[PDB]
């Protein structure tokens, strides 16, 4: 009951049989071929309605391909929610392209298309008091809500609210189903329970973010200022989730790694009003708020971290919360400088919440940072799409509609993360890697193949050619010795795991200031959670990466977003792999899903001077063996 | 106008602007013959009447709000007035609702 | 539903022998992605296509080539009548990038003087390929046009997909005071035609000038190939001509003379100009069922014409396109291609 059911619905209908069933007649006259049975779209050169095509198609299915002649279909059901976001005329997409369409649409799709589409989409949600009330979009809403005694346990009476309605509006009820009925007020604390028998009772509704709602009347006022960044792609998919102006809190799967803090920044201080920024641990955030917000808008000293071990500005912050998961709402709340954030979240308005990666948590912790704070908006910055807090009651749909998804092509490619370059580089393995191979039989050779020195010899020409093509460089290793290993060998200011901040500070005003250093690293430390600096060059080594839903977060994330066009590869990534490996079935594991979401993915074992560049530090065979002794400690 | 309305009975009044022909009737307290309005008889569009409500941030954009500055609206419509000069060809005037909210625009836009 | 000229004024004086230095501007205006590499590539790609045939249609005739760079112009190609030494030019010239802005004036007078030696029966003629909307004039411009007029020498010239109302009087000015060449482009295959419609000669009403004579020779040529040796240009030439006067060893040219300097042609370059010169009137698509001819074309044979009482695929029109002057039919295939390529009306030309 309370499993995810509704998240699913892409990729389905996927049949056809060749001696039974039959075939359109209209594929003569039939610019497109869609097979509805079979999940696909295959508008070719052909079919040119692409344009209106790819605006539809990628709202209403999901991209397969993205050939030259024409991209791919995929059957998406979860794109009916997507393409129920849309609310376009319904038949011009089933009929306008249908003349395309030289096969008959899919039936049992169709009605699928129907259940997906508009079937699970009207149930009951009443607005009340510039907010969410207590009616429904259907009858059965309120005779469900008549019915309704765990969403009626925390609802005021009265039709709505003003004052209740602007904060009770028992939770913010600004994401709430079709309006236009009679309502009754929502208190203060807890839509937790109103939203916890719409897991288990399956409501299917038609919702939408009244974003004026949130009104949030006092002011808390933020750093509207260009201080912060921006990138053409964001200003797309915020301003889908923006919308006309009137920004929406929406739901965008925002890798950290995209301008992610960019995205908030202009969102949040576009507000203006008290908002909560929210990472994962309070020494995680302390990072998250320190490498990007102080060229950006913010300063240290308002947006408060707390712990209930750091006490600190609670109740009085003259800005706003960045705030860290763990401190919130967990167990270890075992103090009180947490506590009274809350009486405070719940004192002070609050009209923004930002999630980072939250799909590492589960909803236990996060559900509870909900349960009684009354705000007016959420920021779902997802990491992946598949989550441990996207159930029947997906995630996807508390902060607002989908926004954002798995489409950098046509988003990032705005100049923002223009020319997205994907490169899985198959160093080839030397006998005492494979006697290594040979060696032991476990997943601690991940740290016994990682440590290929070519891997930082191709690495070091991208230091050499990103040194003078101007790229940034970012290298994923959460190794440590093998990180100073090669850190002796690439040689600039090292970040390493457990780094001291202000030599990384330094490192960093080197790397966003500064030229003369021209390499940076990433430990499993950074991340998580630094804010992912400038990238042009991405080097990534781990493949197995428990989990793949870190790894569908990690895709996008590890490389940061580049308002670039100028170099002909605006991120370069570079998947050092030595082949011949076991994490050569995940990384190419890795590399479909490289190329299954559109990151444009390649190949490239042979390398532009992979031992033509110098410092090649431990490269004999023998030295490969010199060293062995250390690695297999490990 | 009523002297001259007395004075004279074959008088004549017209405009490209005037919208509608009957609040002057109204407001100057006169009757007319020919209450009637043309139109251009042109074959092709030789213009494109624009209204931009929402800017490229989709904003409802507008000049009431205030008589002073706010970038949301106003850098936006700076960016907004900057492709038209790359595009436009020699000729080219903005026509500010107020001379003080003119230089109020103008300063900020230079910085 | 037909896209024709009503009639076409060609009957007269033409501009034949021409002196034309195109201009072309490489700036960062040309750098933006318009076309699909971008303007200027694309540009690039197109405006060779002209040169050989700029020396094709009119090997009569000489040109240069200069661009404008970073609010500067800069010559790029040197008068001559081959094309190779143009051609390579571009060769370069493609891989070379535009950059910062184009000046406008320095191109009019850097040309204008490069024009000065141009003889009178040589016609002078310049065309502009630009891209932004503004100029880099070191003086005043008007002057220039003033400049340009008084050494009378019409000029058309092709902007974008927009309008210069100076440039649309430029050629206005430069042209008589006619405006009828700041004609701009909205297609590549738009752009395309600019150049097929650019080799034509330009007959509208040429004022009573004085007309000149010209004197030359034809050129022999040298049949030995050990004997390599070469004067032109001091190399060793296994196959050349014999200049008519000065008789030097010349390698194969249609150029001028290096010697006594008169120009050296055989017969090739003469008659292209003549269907130029008095080309025909258009084969006109005889009537569906008020020509009643020979179902059949008569330049091909293409029997069929129609449909015959098709519905509409007979009532859509009849390939007849018959030549007034021969009252002989032709198909539109045939037809279209014999003003496109050969004029040589065998219904007129049978007799
Ligand atoms: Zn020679
Ligand atoms: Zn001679
Ligand atoms: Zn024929
Ligand atoms: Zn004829």
């Amino acid at each position: 009951p309370a499993d995810f059911v509704p998240d699913s619905v892409s990729g389905m209908f996927r049949s056809h049989d060749f001696s039974y069933l039959r075939l359109r007649p209209d594929h003569a006259s039939r610019p497109l071929w869609i097979s509805p049975s079979d999940g696909r779209i295959i508008l070719e050169s052909f079919s040119p309605l692409a344009e209106q095509a790819q605006d539809f198609l990628v709202t209403i299915a999901e991209p397969i391909s993205r050939p030259s002649h024409i991209h791919e279909y995929k059957i998406t059901a979860y794109s009916l929610y997507a393409a129920v976001s849309v609310g376009l005329e319904t038949d011009d997409i089933i009929s306008v392209l249908d003349r395309l369409s030289k096969v008959p649409v899919a039936e049992s799709i169709i009605n699928f298309i129907k259940g997906a589409t508009i079937s699970y989409g009207k149930v009951k949600l009443v607005i009340k008091h510039n907010r969410y009330f207590v009616e429904t979009t259907q009858a059965d809403i309120l005779q469900m809500l008549l019915n309704d005694s765990v969403i009626g346990p925390l609802r005021i009476d009265s039709d709505h609210q003003v004052q209740p309605p602007e904060d009770v509006l028992e939770r913010e009820e600004e994401d709430d189903d079709i309006d236009a009925v009679h309502s009754f007020e929502i208190a203060n604390e807890s839509v937790e329970v109103v939203k916890k028998r719409c897991q288990e009772i399956d409501y299917p509704v038609l919702e939408e973010y009244d974003f004026r709602n949130d009104h949030r009347n006092p002011d808390l006022d933020i750093d509207l200022k260009p201080s912060t960044q921006i990138r053409p792609y964001q200003e797309k998919s915020l301003s889908k989730m923006f919308g006309n102006g009137r920004a929406r809190s929406g739901i965008i799967v925002l890798p950290c790694g995209a301008g992610k803090t960019l995205v908030g920044i202009t969102a949040a201080c576009t507000i203006k009003k008290s908002v909560i920024v929210l990472c994962t641990s309070s020494v995680s955030v302390m990072q998250w708020r320190q490498q990007f917000l102080q060229w950006c808008t913010l300063q240290p000293e308002n947006c408060a971290v707390f712990t209930s071990d750091n006490k600190e500005m609670f109740q009085t912050e003259s800005g706003l919360v960045v705030s860290t998961y763990s401190m919130v709402a967990n167990t270890r709340n075992r103090s009180h400088d947490s506590q009274k954030v809350m009486d405070f979240l719940t004192g002070r308005e609050w009209g923004f919440i930002i999630l980072d990666e939250v799909h590492v948590v589960p909803a236990a912790m996060f559900r509870r940072v909900v349960s009684t704070i009354a705000a007016h908006a959420k920021l779902g910055l997802t990491a992946t799409l598949v989550r441990e807090d996207d159930k029947i009651g997906d995630l996807n749909f508390l902060i607002g509609p989908k926004l954002y998804e798995a489409n950098w092509m046509e988003l990032s490619q705005k100049g923002h993360i223009a020319n997205v370059q994907c490169a899985e580089v198959w160093c080839p393995m030397t006998a005492e890697f494979y006697q290594e191979y040979l060696r032991e039989t476990a997943r601690k050779r991940m740290l016994l193949y990682i440590m290929n020195p070519t891997k930082f010899q191709a690495c070091q020409f991208l230091i050499q050619y990103h040194e003078r093509r101007g790229d940034k460089i970012i290298v994923f290793s959460d190794n440590v010795y093998a990180l100073q290993e090669y850190a002796l060998k690439m040689g600039k200011p090292f970040i390493y795991g457990s780094t001291p901040q202000q030599e990384r500070m330094n490192i960093l005003q080197n790397f966003q200031y500064n030229d003369q250093i021209n390499t940076i690293f990433l430990s499993k430390v950074g991340d998580t959670s630094i804010d992912l600096p400038e990238a042009t060059c991405l080097i990534q080594i781990s493949s197995h990466y428990g989990s793949r839903r870190q790894e569908a977060q990690r895709l996008g994330r590890i490389l940061r977003a580049k308002r670039r066009n100028d170099e002909g590869f605006n991120a370069f990534f570079y998947s050092l792999v030595s082949k011949d490996t076991q994490e050569m079935y995940y990384s190419t594991k890795r590399q479909a899903f490289l190329v299954d979401q559109g990151y444009a993915f390649k190949v490239i074992t042979h390398l532009h001077g992979m031992e033509n560049i110098p410092n090649l530090a431990y490269a004999s065979p023998r030295e490969r063996r010199e060293l062995l002794q250390e690695v297999l400690l490990k | 106008i009523k002297p001259v309305f007395e004075r004279f009975s074959s008088v004549i009044i017209t405009s490209g602007t005037i919208s509608p022909l009957d609040m002057y009737p109204r407001m100057l307290n006169f009757k007319t013959v020919l209450q009637k309005s043309y139109a251009m008889t042109l074959a092709k569009k030789s213009f494109l009447p624009m209204i931009i409500t929402k800017g490229s941030d989709q904003v409802a954009i507008s000049s009431r709000f205030e008589i002073r500055n706010d970038p949301s609206i106003v850098r936006n419509y700076g960016s907004m007035l900057v492709e038209f000069a790359k595009i436009t060809p020699d000729g080219m005037v903005v026509f500010f609702p107020s001379y003080l909210y003119m230089e109020s625009i103008v300063s900020m836009w230079q910085t | 539903k037909k896209r024709t000229a009503k009639k076409n004024i060609t009957p007269y004086q033409r501009g034949i022998i021409r002196s034309l230095i195109l201009t072309l501007d490489c700036s960062e205006a040309m750098l933006e992605k318009d076309l699909r590499p971008n303007r200027h590539a694309m540009i690039i790609q197109y405006a060779i296509d002209f040169v050989h045939e700029f020396f094709d249609q009119n090997p009569i005739s000489q040109m240069g080539i200069i661009i404008m760079r970073n609010g500067l112009a800069q010559l790029v190609s040197q008068v001559s009548g081959n094309p190779q030494d143009h051609i390579d030019a571009l060769k370069s010239i493609r891989k070379q990038e535009p950059k910062g802005n184009p000046s406008l004036q320095n191109a009019l007078e850097m040309a204008r003087g490069l024009l000065l030696p141009v003889p009178a029966h040589c016609t002078r003629e310049v065309l502009i390929v630009f891209g932004s909307l503004s100029t880099t004039d070191p003086g005043d411009i008007h002057q220039t046009i003033d400049s340009l007029v008084s050494e009378k020498i019409r000029v058309k010239v092709l902007g974008l997909s927009a309008q210069v109302a100076i440039c649309k009087e430029l050629c206005k000015a430069t042209n008589y005071g006619d405006e009828s060449f700041y004609k701009i482009l909205l297609d590549e295959t738009h752009l395309k035609e600019l150049f097929n419609e650019a080799v034509t000669p330009l007959p509208v009403n040429k004022i009573n000038k004085g007309f000149t004579l010209v004197k030359m020779g034809f050129p022999t040529r040298i049949f030995e190939d050990t004997p390599t040796f070469c004067s032109c240009h001091s190399k060793l030439v296994y196959g050349g001509y014999f200049c008519p006067n000065c008789h030097s060893k010349v390698c194969s040219l249609p150029t001028v003379c290096p010697c006594c300097d008169l120009m050296l042609i055989l017969s090739t370059h003469l008659a292209r100009s003549y269907h130029h010169l008095m080309p025909l009137k258009t084969f006109a698509e005889v009537p569906t069922t008020e020509k009643f001819r020979s179902e059949d074309c008569f330049s091909c044979q293409s029997r069929f014409p129609x449909x015959x009482x098709x519905x509409x695929x007979x009532x859509x029109x009849x390939s007849r396109y018959r030549c007034e002057d021969c009252k002989q039919e032709f198909c539109v295939d045939c037809d279209v291609f014999i003003h496109e390529i050969l004029h040589n009306c065998p219904g007129c030309e049978s007799k």
